[PDB]
């Protein structure tokens, strides 16, 4: 049974760290549209 | 999961907030200005004398 | 006339195409968000050229 | 047209994120694992058989 | 104009 037990927490940690990745993914994701801001800025205020 | 999905449609209605109220904006300055074109207009009739009309 | 620098300006209209394909936000607003922005900044800079 | 100097730096940079450096050992640790309960098991035959004769 | 091209998108969006 004791063995079992952590069976399962190894099963539950990797599913929990599947999901940070996609956090991660998603994040990256959206710091990369951040940036698109702050260079949008130095196009335009050059080109203005 | 569903979180995200009311995320991206909260900004779809940021988006569509402030597009509104500058579509808004120009309807009423034209509802305004065949308003009061409309009104002053009713004045015209054939007792005004020519510079005054 | 003061001072133009296109080279910080040519490389920031091809990175904002090149974080266009790049970001995997998973989401679709911001998916037709970005495309709108870079599709402008690519003909920005042909247009300007 | 997308880009193709952009997508081959999209599929470059997914190249250098991945998990595969990290499910390795990920996987190795479960092999690990249970081959210490299969270390374990052939005692467990290796007695009850002493004990079922 | 005020009612630029990109806010017509944005409904439409």
């Amino acid at each position: 049974k004791l063995s079992d037990q952590i069976d399962q927490l190894i099963t539950e940690t990797d599913e929990l760290k599947a999901k940070i990745r996609e956090v991660e993914l998603r994040l990256s994701g959206l710091k990369d549209v951040m940036q698109i801001d702050t260079e949008r800025t130095t196009l335009l205020t050059e080109a203005v | 999961n569903l979180s995200l999905s009311f995320a991206g449609i909260h900004t779809s209605m940021v988006d569509a907030e402030e597009a509104l109220n500058h579509l808004d904006f120009m309807w009423n300055t034209m509802l305004t200005q065949i308003t009061t074109s409309r009104d002053k207009f009713d004045d015209i009739n054939d007792a005004l004398k020519l510079t005054s009309f | 006339y003061p001072e133009i620098n296109i080279k910080a300006m040519n490389q920031a209209v091809n990175t904002i195409w090149l974080l266009a394909q790049r970001q995997t936000s998973g989401i679709e607003i911001i998916n037709d968000k970005v495309k709108r922005i870079s599709a402008y900044s690519r003909e920005f800079d042909e247009m300007m050229r | 047209a997308q880009g193709l100097q952009p997508q081959i730096s999209s599929k470059k940079k997914l190249m250098d994120d991945n998990n595969l450096s990290t499910t390795i050992k990920d996987l190795q640790s479960k092999i690990d694992e249970k081959n210490k309960e299969i270390d374990q098991f052939q005692k467990d035959y290796n007695k009850y058989v002493g004990l079922a004769f | 104009g005020i009612f630029t091209k990109g806010d017509l998108i944005n409904i439409k969006l």
